[PDB]
DNA sequence: CCGAGGTCAATGACCTCG
DNA sequence: CCGAGGTCATTGACCTCG
């Protein structure tokens, strides 16, 4: 299909610079809008898949990044 | 316990079966405002603790065959 | 605890710009 | 066309009550 780099749902093009799905572009989008900060209530080391995903924002959030989507790059100055 | 329809954790019987928040949540709604879904594939669609929200159609067949039975669904 | 009902912040499919 | 920046109906974790 493509795969989002994030939890491997069906990506629907590049936002913030890498291939994702809706739901992790507007999960990026709203995390870094409102610079939320997450705490894992698990080990810290969760995998991120269609489930895992809702579960745990902030291993999400890492993951969104270490894809590399970029904070920068949401809603800059123009 | 687990959730018959999808395999997610369970925490009851909700409408006659062993089923989650999102199943139980996902079966009340259908009824309460008995809505009609379709499937636009086939009517095989996997649902699963992952997938159960790509075909509202195939999740709420498999409600039916897992034994949620309406009639527990009171009305607003 | 069980399992009816209810709530609502987060989620993600769909939409409109730039 | 894509993708940035929303919009808004649905989802499902968390409550109350008998
Ligand atoms: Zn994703
Ligand atoms: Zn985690
Ligand atoms: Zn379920
Ligand atoms: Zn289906």
């Amino acid at each position: 299909e493509e795969l989002c780099l994030v939890c491997g749902d069906r990506a629907s093009g590049y936002h913030y610079n890498a291939l994702t799905c809706e739901g992790c572009k507007g999960f990026f989008r709203r995390s870094v809008t409102k610079s939320a900060v997450y705490c894992c209530k698990f080990g810290r080391a969760c995998e991120m898949d269609m489930y895992m995903r809702r579960k745990c924002q902030e291993c999400r959030l890492k993951k969104c990044l270490a894809v590399g989507m970029r904070p920068e790059c949401v809603v800059p100055e123009n | 316990h687990l959730c018959s329809i999808c395999g997610d954790r369970a925490s009851g019987k909700h409408y006659g079966v062993y089923s989650c928040e999102g199943c139980k949540g996902f079966f009340k709604r259908t009824v309460r405002k008995d809505l009609t879904y379709a499937c636009r594939e086939n009517r095989n669609c996997i649902i699963d603790k992952r997938q159960r929200n790509r075909c509202q159609y195939c999740r709420y067949q498999k409600c039916l065959t897992c034994g949620m039975k309406r009639e527990a669904v009171q009305e607003e």
